[PDB]
């Protein structure tokens, strides 16, 4: 049922499998070609019954991490990034000395040519 | 009009109105045209019934037309012979199979 | 967010199970639906007006 | 664990009728029936009816609304 | 209910600026991008477009999870079950059984719940465990 | 409980204590109040009962 | 009825006496009563006021009978409490010679108490763990316009009366939301909000400048960069006047440096109970709306059609910058979860001034639209899930604190000139203006604020002119049977 | 007229009807004061 | 008696109190509920129906107990100055919960609802049995 | 309650809007707090409603509930004029 | 010196024996603690000291009510141009209003 | 959404910018539906048979 | 006339209806051509009002062939049908069974007193219609009418009616006035009284006239119940409201008053409305007379009714009742003052004489103990008037009294200068307390009695003081 209805998409309301044949100009020739489409449907549905591989996974809305995770994004490497930090604070000091205004792409981010 | 009273009943369907405005100073006139649905449920299939009710037609009213909506039980077979259930295959299709013009 | 859509293979989860796309081609075999391909997936608008 | 699942089957099947019209069935099946559903209604019925009531019914469902 | 304009003025004769009224198609009416614009069919059906740009973008920016298609047997009970697709059936309570009256269909799970099916590789807890609150302890809002 | 619908019984003798003739009182199925000879109890039986 | 003349005005003591406004203003919106008194003499007439100013009390003053009462707070208190500001819109009732006003609710009565105890924790250390069940702080959540904000402000002028070191963050959408975001000089992949942390900065140490200028700087380098003339920082107060006072663009690369070693010092410290106050935690939380710069800006470039780059092409929506991220809030978080710290105390509030969307949105016309500067921000907020705290639930007004309120806003605006004034008699009366305003803002606190300015505009209160029309017609009769 | 179809009780529109009652036991008490006065 | 829109009400509450999803199978739109009883029932927010201010208890005691003189309802109170009408049975019995009256819904729960009635207008299986 | 959202969104926090809602109890000596209220628009859905008109609409349809709960009410609101149907289009 | 918590007037005492006896009751609604009963008490009395406020406010205003056109009162109403378009009865309308019959009347009838 | 899987796809964005300064051509001719221009225009709408607007096919 | 089109069906209604049959009757001349027109009007669905009943009792009551029988007969199905009572149409059944003597006194007697409920239901209902609007000079001119109509047929208003009316009233000059017209209905107008300096009012003795069962005994049997309370409810509305006078009254003097009118009265009192009394003195902001006013209730409440005469009733009244109570002494003890030079207890029939330091007030605790003890009330058992937690404001008014002790304010710097030996007694006594405390809470655990928070607060604030001291030394 489930993969039937996942399969027709808005063939399929309040329990009912409705589906308007009306290719052909004759009733005589949409009986047959509903009759076959039903058949096809069918047949691709009952693949669920051959193994759990055909039973169509289901759809959760899995929400974003919350922000007690994402605190820890602050503090991932936390104590290589302060020994970073200390070892950069002496360049920065340095170029102080010759440059008015430091820039980041001066001290650790790579801007090149 | 009261399905639990008579049998069959009469329910209303709204009419259809085409409203047309033209050159006359501007004038509106509308077509307009009335319907009503007789519904009969039978817990059966007449072939008789059908015949007595599509003869209507014949001695219908004056300038009024009808037409016909039929819903009934049908018996439909699934031959799992001539559709079966098979291993989705080793190569899968992929959206090429189902491009335009793909349909012939 | 421009990324790279992906897909997963049955075989290839823990626990197998018929993935949607699976499905779309499925029902486009059933149903005759041609896929556009250059189809943006940023371009969704519902017209409100009538929705 | 307690039967197959065709039986379970049938028996949703059974059940899921827009009217659950009950059989018709044989006189030796009948007795069977009424005799052991007198077994059991004792296992359902409070204690204080477990042995005297008033109908076999009184006590399997609490919200009736009876008359007097 | 929204209190933005959704229709364009009307044209009936040119507008000038005024205490009450401003001139037509100026940077001020869509956020500037009248500046594109005739016919009030096309002009409206463009601010349509643009109303349903704007709709839209607030749509996906409210959208805080994800979608990630699990399998059905690592699922919760209340997602065990068939769920219509949309537009189907009558807006489908989760559970009136155990007195959740809510969509299921807008139901969100927390990342750090699945972490038993997500990521069943990884031995070790990729996010932290959920801190949540004692409601039975007292506290400062519970001291009065 | 476990059935999907009403489940139908045997014709048993019963009174009608009311029966609400207004369409708005009775939305369809129609329904009616009836008291039963056996045990006494009074339900809402449909009226096609 | 005159009794005007005959009134003299009482003795100036505080900033709210202060705020008295002459009497030809507040003649009949405050109507003025007469006492007689037999001192020196059986007949005497001091005619006074049947309203006064709520009391201007100190935190310590205000005590568990003070609940659900109004008090308020000097203009030079004020000054000295908040060089930040207050955030949010608790200043929107505080003009300029307009009382200071503060409502005492339960929820305040229990902060002011906690921060009692928190003046002397290493004692009642125990009690603390208790209270907040071994969480770092309380994070206070609640509808919109339900006193957050205004709550926020009174626990930090709670500790500030105290004299303990407050970090108090207003509208953390200046740090998140903020105007232009800069990589940190000195912390690679992190980010700054150099304005921000330059103005907070300044706040803080002129804040705190007892404490701080007390302090003495543990870890911190002491060769930090200087120009000539200015001395090198020996305290925390002189770390933050160099990190905060500098010329342009000195002051960008030089406020990371400052902030980082704050934020280590600060860390480090484990004696001085430290409150951080921050206005919509969820912000720092979640992320900042800046994103990160698309590559092609920083590898760098010979010719525009060499590369086929389409940057001045199309735009592109890089991931958002969490805001775990940034300096100030990694310093945060660092004192946050890291234990081993039981010195700062996070009293924290979320926000929820975003722009509303309720399934179909257009475009707000520029010059009618109240959520002009709200946030762009409609995802959801869950304070258990998305914080460490203990969350706080607040809600709207019940009667009695919305009756002080509403007393206070109408009676003391009339009073300090700022209302109806002559024209009292084109109003209704209290019952009624309370009634009416409880109906139409569901006593919430934002929505009483803006339905008693919105009172300018009723057009369906037929109380004064059938008072009017009975009062005259008394008199006409009187008149009558007099001739 | 531009405003004939609007009604006769809504041209000006009474209002405070809930006043009445009370001006007239107020007026009837406010007579037994001056009564009570004057004896 | 009733006018048309009373009726109309009364009836669709009729339908609420004995509707059933269940019962609401194979059928078209006259499966829908009551739109807006049933989206009241699904708000999560209207689940929790708060009990009276303290000003309103306080106000009922003091008035029950301190003064000997309950507190009448506005249904109960007689207005007729020159009659005297018998008190509704309705009078006061009707419990207040925020589940049941007023309707209030999620904005996306009733565009789903008003989408999926006009959608499934058709999808009525009419012979039955 | 208007169209499943409270008064105070539905007319977008507009005094001079849910004064005329407000109406028909104060006219009938009544308090609003003693009655909850739900108001459904049968009429051209439009995204918003905040205007006068609808405010009109809005009183007498509460001053009708009003009047039909209560019979006795039905003396202050007629006199009021919010029984009266205005004929403008 | 500490403020006491305790009820400080029989106003006070009694009503919240009243808050107690309603606790014990048992009625939905009613808090627990006694702190929070104290401050709901405190509260009521509170909010009785302001209605009495408003009646004395109200029945100064009376006196002080202007009736002329004057400084910051003025007949916009229309009275000018159109003159009373209000009405106002003297006599309660019989179904909704009522006031006692007049004592004179009474007697005389009686007797 | 289903995007053909391993193709370079992006999102709907979440900014008035990004929409505002993207390149999307604004309607300039007639507009044309594969079904209403049977129906020739609004004011024209040709119709085959006079069926109510409410009329149900079974 | 019959509504046909819908221009009259929508101004046709029976109430309506009513006004112009009304009229009708009214313009009729003839009881008997009145008679057609209301056998129409009931035929019909008209609403009947109370103008046809003022109407239809009028012009039968003067027409000459009635019969009283019908007349009442014709009251009934008017009330029976929706037509509302009015003090008109009870006027006119009042003179016409005043002047109705040749029925039956069986007769006349069952509708006298159907006509006193119906006094007392219209005079309860126009005190609910008048109490909103604040009229409180037209509802006592109004209760004054009513008063006078019943004074006719004897039996007077009824409590019932008195204690709404008092709780409702808004001044204190006619809640005294009233309490006043009460006390003097309640006798015959030559009864005597004894007037009041500072009122202008006698109060008559009463208790003279007061049904006495005369001879187990009940408590509700005897008449003093509904008088003291009234007095309560009396007491009770002073304390829970504020007053607006154009000259404002004084508490103490307003209570003084009352007291006064009580004693006067000289009834026998209720333990409500002793503890009722003893609550304000407690709670007084004036402490030079709060102890003098505490000592006299005391008095009273012992005493038992203040009255000159017939003392076997007041000690049968003790042995039914028991005024003076746990509630009464608990209150006794939290007013009365520490360091007060009166005497804290009675000794035989004590008039609290005087007093002869740390000895003074281990004098002045063991006599607040052997108060306990004499008074005897920790013995008494429970019943459903009284609970036992009633019995806890004698711990609460130890508790106070120590806080009293412990700072020199009561209800408005840590602590005063007393002695450290002193202090030392006011923690054992604290102590003790808490002990004692422990022994009730164990002897009456079966119904888990409760602590007060005043009781528990008190010590607390002891504590702080001690503790202050401590410090400071
Ligand atoms: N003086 C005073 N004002 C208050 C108090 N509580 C709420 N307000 C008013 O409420 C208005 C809005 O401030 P808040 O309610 O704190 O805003 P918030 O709590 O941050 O909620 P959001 O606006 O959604 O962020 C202010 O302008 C205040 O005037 C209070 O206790 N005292
Ligand atoms: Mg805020």
């Amino acid at each position: 049922e489930r993969r039937l209805r996942i399969l027709a998409q808005h063939r399929v309301g309040m329990g009912v499998l409705k589906l308007d044949a009306d290719k052909y100009e004759d009733q005589a020739d949409n009986v047959t070609f509903g009759t076959t489409k039903l058949s096809e449907l069918l047949a691709d549905a009952r693949k669920a019954q051959l193994g759990e591989e055909y039973w169509p996974s289901v759809e959760l809305k899995v929400r974003k991490p919350s922000g007690q995770s994402k605190a820890h994004y602050s503090l991932i490497d936390n104590e290589r990034i302060e020994k970073r930090s200390r070892e950069l604070y002496e360049k920065y000091r340095d170029a102080k000395k010759r440059s008015l205004f430091v820039t980041p792409m001066e001290t650790w981010l790579e801007v090149k040519g | 009009y009261d399905p639990h009273t008579s049998w069959p009943h009469v329910e209303k369907l709204e009419p259809w109105v085409r409203m047309a405005e033209f050159w006359t100073s501007t004038a509106h006139y509308e077509f307009r045209k009335f319907f009503r649905v007789i519904i009969c449920k039978l817990p059966f299939q007449s072939t008789e019934f059908e015949k007595r009710m599509y003869d209507i037609r014949h001695w219908l009213h004056r300038q009024t037309s009808c037409e016909f909506h039929t819903i009934y039980r049908r018996n439909v077979i699934h031959d799992s012979a001539v559709f079966p259930t098979e291993h989705d295959p080793a190569t899968p299709t992929t959206h090429e199979h189902h491009r335009m013009f793909s349909f012939a | 967010g421009v990324h790279r859509v992906g897909y997963t293979h049955p075989s290839t989860l823990p626990v197998p199970c018929a993935q949607r796309w699976d499905l779309r081609l499925a029902r486009a075999r059933i149903f005759q639906e041609y896929i556009e391909e250059k189809a943006p997936g940023a371009w969704q608008l519902e017209d409100e007006r009538s929705m | 664990r307690a039967t197959t699942d065709a039986i379970r089957a049938a028996w949703e099947g059974v059940m899921r009728e827009d009217v659950v019209r009950l059989p018709d069935v044989t006189g030796v099946v009948a007795l069977y029936l009424t005799l052991v559903c007198i077994r059991e209604s004792g296992r359902l019925v409070p204690e204080e009816l477990k042995e005297l009531s008033s109908g076999l019914e009184d006590g399997v469902r609490p919200g009736v609304r009876k008359l007097q | 209910v929204s209190t933005g304009e959704f229709d364009h003025p009307p044209f009936q004769f040119r507008q000038r600026h005024t205490f009450n009224t401003t001139p037509l198609h100026d940077a001020n009416r869509f956020g500037g991008r009248t500046a594109y614009l005739k016919d009030p069919r096309t002009v409206q059906f463009n601010v349509d477009v643009w109303c349903a740009q704007q709709t839209l973008r607030k749509r996906w920016k409210q959208r805080d999870w994800e979608v990630i298609e699990i399998p059905f047997r690592l699922v919760p009970r209340e997602q065990q079950r068939v769920i219509p697709e949309l537009y189907t059936d009558i807006p489908q309570m989760t559970d009136p059984a155990r007195n959740d009256f809510s969509n299921i269909r807008n139901k969100v799970y927390d990342r750090e719940e699945l972490q038993g099916v997500l990521f069943p590789a990884a031995g070790t807890m990729l996010y932290p465990p959920l801190q949540r609150v004692d409601k039975q302890a007292m506290t400062l809002d519970k001291y009065l | 409980s476990s059935a999907e619908q009403r489940i139908a019984g045997g014709p048993q003798r019963a009174v009608i204590i009311q029966y609400h003739h207004q369409p708005f009182f009775n939305p369809e199925p129609r329904l009616v109040k009836v008291a039963f000879q056996c045990d006494g109890t009074i339900m809402e039986v449909p009226i096609s009962d | 009825k005159s009794l005007a003349a005959m009134y003299m005005r009482p003795p100036v003591t505080c900033y709210t006496d202060a705020c008295e406004a002459p009497v030809a203003m507040w003649d009949g919106a405050i109507p003025l009563k007469e006492t007689r008194k037999l001192k020196n003499g059986v007949p005497v007439r001091t005619v006074s006021r049947t309203y006064s100013h709520p009391p201007q009390l100190t935190p310590t003053q205000l005590s568990f009978n003070d609940i659900n009462s109004m008090y308020c707070v000097g203009n030079d208190e004020l000054i000295q409490f908040f060089p930040e500001g207050l955030g949010g819109r608790v200043f929107q009732t505080m003009p300029p010679g307009h009382p200071r006003g503060f409502l005492y609710r339960k929820e305040t009565h229990l902060l002011n108490l906690f921060v009692d105890k928190v003046q002397h924790w290493h004692t009642k250390r125990s009690v603390l763990s208790s209270l907040t069940n071994g969480r770092t702080g309380f994070i206070v959540d609640g509808p919109t316009g339900c006193g957050k904000s205004a709550l926020m402000c009174q626990v930090v002028h709670f500790a500030r009366s105290r004299n303990i070191v407050t970090l108090y963050v207003p509208d953390a959408k200046v740090w998140t939301h903020g105007e232009w975001c800069w990589p940190s000089t000195i912390l690679p992949g992190f980010f700054d909000a150099p304005d921000a942390a330059r103005s907070f900065l300044k706040y803080f140490a002129v804040a705190n400048r007892a404490t701080l200028t007390s302090w003495k700087l543990r870890c911190t380098p002491k060769d930090l960069p200087t120009e000539q003339g200015e001395r090198q920082p020996q305290n925390l107060y002189e770390l933050c006047e160099w990190g905060h006072r500098a010329v342009a663009p000195a002051s960008i690369d030089r406020q990371s440096v400052c902030v980082k070693f704050l934020m280590d010092e600060l860390s480090e410290e484990k004696k001085l109970p430290v409150v951080i106050v921050v206005d919509g935690w969820n912000l720092f939380s979640h992320e900042t709306h800046f994103r990160y710069p698309h590559p092609d800006f920083l590898r760098g470039l010979a010719s525009f059609n060499e590369s086929s780059t389409d940057i001045d092409l199309y735009p592109q929506e890089l991931p958002r910058i969490p805001a775990s991220r940034l300096s100030f809030v990694r310093g945060l978080n660092k004192m946050i979860l890291s234990g081993d710290d039981p010195n700062k105390f996070f009293i924290t509030c979320t926000t929820r001034d975003f722009k509303p969307f309720d399934g179909i949105s257009g475009f707000p016309n520029v010059e009618t639209d109240r959520f002009a500067n709200s946030l762009d921000e409609y995802a959801p907020y869950d304070p258990e899930k998305d914080s460490h705290f203990h969350p706080i639930q607040i809600g709207n007004f019940d009667e009695y604190e919305y009756r002080s309120f509403l007393r206070f806003l109408i009676n003391s605006g009339e009073l300090a000139g700022l209302g109806w004034g002559p024209l009292w008699h084109a109003s209704s009366d209290f019952e009624r203006k309370l009634y009416k305003i409880g109906f139409l803002s569901g006593r919430n606190p934002q929505g009483v604020v803006d339905h008693y300015h919105q009172e300018l505009v009723w057009r369906y209160d037929y109380q004064r002119t059938r008072q009017k029309q009975y009062l005259l017609k008394r008199r006409m009769e009187g008149m009558s049977r007099g001739a | 007229d531009k405003y004939r179809r609007v009604p006769m009780l809504l041209k000006p529109q009474q209002g405070g009807q809930q006043y009445f009652n009370h001006f007239l036991i107020r007026s009837t008490n406010d007579r037994l004061t001056q009564q009570d006065v004057d004896n | 008696e009733f006018d048309a829109k009373g009726r109309e009400y009364v009836q669709y509450m009729r339908e609420f109190a004995r509707f059933d999803p269940r019962k609401s199978r194979g059928n078209g739109q006259k499966g829908f509920p009551f739109r807006d009883a049933y989206l009241t029932k699904m708000n999560e927010a209207n689940q929790k129906t708060p009990p009276p201010t303290l000003e309103t208890i306080m106000d009922r005691a003091v008035r029950e107990h301190h003064q000997h003189a309950r507190i009448l309802s506005p249904l109960e109170v007689q207005r007729d100055v020159g009659r005297l009408e018998p008190i509704p049975s309705y009078a006061g019995k009707i419990n207040a919960d925020r589940s049941v009256f007023p309707f209030q819904w999620k904005t996306e729960d009733w565009y789903e609802y008003e989408v999926a009635k006009v959608r499934n207008r058709r999808f009525v299986f009419e012979n039955t049995e | 309650t208007v169209m499943g959202k409270p008064l105070s969104l539905v007319l977008d926090n507009k005094a001079w809007l849910m004064e005329m809602v407000l109406m028909p109890f104060d006219e009938a000596n009544l308090d609003y707090r003693d009655f909850d209220v739900h108001i459904v628009s049968e009429g051209h859905a439009m995204p918003s409603i905040a205007n006068e008109i609808a405010a009109f609409a809005l009183r007498m349809a509460v001053a009708n509930a009003l009047v039909k709960l209560i019979p006795l009410t039905r003396i202050p609101l007629k006199k009021s004029g919010l029984l009266s149907v205005d004929r403008r289009r | 010196m500490q403020k006491l918590l305790s009820p400080r007037t029989a106003r006070h005492a009694r009503l919240f024996r009243l808050a107690g006896k309603l606790a014990d009751s048992g009625s939905p609604g009613v808090p627990k603690s006694d702190g929070e009963r104290l401050v709901w008490v405190n509260s009521h009395v509170r909010r009785d000291k302001d209605i009495s406020l408003s009646q004395e406010e109200e029945r100064i205003r009376e006196l002080m009510m202007p009736l002329e056109v004057g400084e910051n009162s003025f007949a916009a109403n229309g009275q000018a141009t159109h003159g009373n378009l209000f009405y106002f009865r003297e006599y309660p309308m019989y179904p909704g209003e009522y006031v006692p019959a007049e004592h004179n009347t009474l007697s005389s009838l009686r007797d | 959404m289903q995007q053909i899987p391993g193709k370079v796809d992006q999102t709907p964005f979440e900014e008035d910018q990004t929409w505002l300064l993207h390149s999307i051509p604004v309607q300039q001719l007639e507009m044309h539906h594969h079904e209403k221009d049977l129906q020739d225009l609004p004011f024209i709408n040709h119709e085959q048979f006079p069926r109510s607007l409410e009329w149900n096919a079974p | 006339l019959e509504p046909c089109t819908p221009r009259e069906w929508l101004q046709f209604s029976h109430r309506n209806l009513a006004y112009a049959y009304n009229g009708a009757l009214r313009a009729c001349h003839s009881l008997p051509s009145m008679l057609l027109l209301y056998k129409e009007m009931k035929q019909r669905g008209v609403k009947v009002d109370v103008d046809t009943m003022n109407v239809l009792l009028t012009r039968a009551a003067r027409h000459e062939h009635i019969q009283v029988d019908d007349v009442f007969l014709l009251f009934d199905e008017l009330v029976a049908l929706g037509a509302r009572p009015d003090l008109a149409a009870a006027e006119t059944l009042h003179t016409v069974l005043s002047h109705s003597a040749s029925m039956p006194e069986e007769w006349r007697e069952a509708r006298r007193l159907q006509l006193v409920e119906l006094y007392n239901n219209l005079a309860m209902e126009e005190v609910e219609r008048l109490a909103p609007h604040r009229a409180d000079r037209l509802l006592k001119e109004q209760m004054k009418r009513f008063r006078g109509n019943l004074q006719q047929l004897g039996s007077g208003l009824r409590p019932t009616v008195y204690c709404r009316y008092l709780h409702t009233t808004h001044t204190a000059a006619v809640l005294l006035e009233e309490v006043h017209n009460f006390l003097w209905e309640l006798v015959p107008n030559d009864h005597p009284a004894m007037e009041i300096p500072a009122l202008q009012l006698r109060v008559p003795f009463v208790a003279s006239v007061l049904r006495r069962p005369s001879v187990s005994v009940s408590r509700a049997e005897f008449g003093d119940t509904d008088v003291c309370a009234v007095f309560l409810a009396a007491a009770e509305r002073m304390v829970d409201a504020d007053f607006d006078d154009q000259r404002p009254v004084s508490e103490r003097r307003l209570f003084l008053s009352l007291l006064t009118m009580i004693s006067y009265s000289g009834v026998l009192y209720t333990s409500d409305l002793m503890a009722q009394l003893m609550e304000m003195v407690k709670y007084s902001n004036n402490d030079e007379t709060r102890d003098s006013d505490a000592q006299r209730v005391l008095r009273y409440a012992l005493r038992g009714s203040s009255a000159a005469q017939d003392s076997a009733s007041r000690t049968l009244w003790h042995s039914v009742e028991k005024v003076a109570d746990c509630r009464v002494v608990g209150r006794y003890i939290g007013a009365r003052n520490p360091w007060n030079p009166i005497r804290v207890c009675f000794d035989e029939q004590g008039v609290f004489k005087a007093y002869p330091t740390l000895e003074a007030l281990n004098m002045r605790w063991d006599d607040v103990r052997r108060l306990i003890e004499c008074t005897g009330v920790l013995v008494t058992p429970p019943s459903e008037r009284c609970p036992q937690q009633q019995k806890m404001e004698v711990f609460t008014g130890m508790a106070v009294y120590l806080r009293t002790v412990a700072t020199g304010r009561r209800y408005e710097l840590f602590a005063e200068g007393y002695d450290f030996d002193v202090w030392v007694r006011l923690f054992s006594l604290v102590q003790e307390v808490r002990h004692d405390m422990e022994k009730f809470m164990a002897d009456h655990t079966l119904q888990c009695v409760e602590p007060e928070f005043e009781c528990w607060e008190a010590l607390l604030v002891t504590l702080r003081c001690a503790l202050d001291f401590c410090v400071v030394q």
